[PDB]
């Protein structure tokens, strides 16, 4: 009989819905990597230039 | 990484101007050699001027 096997046809759709949410909590997290990653392209960048300028700056004066 | 970059700009930005000091030097030193080699030649160019 399906009684205790009644509620594991539950836990099995009940299961594929934890799954796509695991689907998006993977998601999230490559977005937020991608994110993350991103604001230290554009640190890496700029202070690149700041330092392209102070020793272009410091040869006029020098 | 602000940090290490502008210990970056600070570490380069005084050892250059330490040797363009260097060269400063030397350059003023290469103009008075000269000069004073070429001392006869102005004085003499002035002075005929300066009589009438």
């Amino acid at each position: 009989k399906l009684e205790a096997i009644l509620s594991q046809e539950v836990e099995a759709e009940i299961q594929a819905l934890l799954q796509e949410a695991e689907a998006k909590a993977e998601a999230v997290k490559r977005e937020a990597e991608e994110k993350a990653k991103a604001l230290l392209q554009a640190r890496e960048r700029a202070l690149e230039a700041q330092y392209r300028a102070a020793l272009r700056r410091a040869e006029s004066a020098g | 990484l602000e940090a290490q970059y502008r210990e970056r700009e600070r570490a380069e930005t005084e050892a250059l101007l330490a040797r363009y000091r260097e060269r400063a030097e030397a350059e003023a030193k290469a103009v008075r050699e000269k000069a004073m080699a070429r001392l006869d030649e102005a004085v003499a160019l002035v002075l005929k001027e300066v009589l009438p």
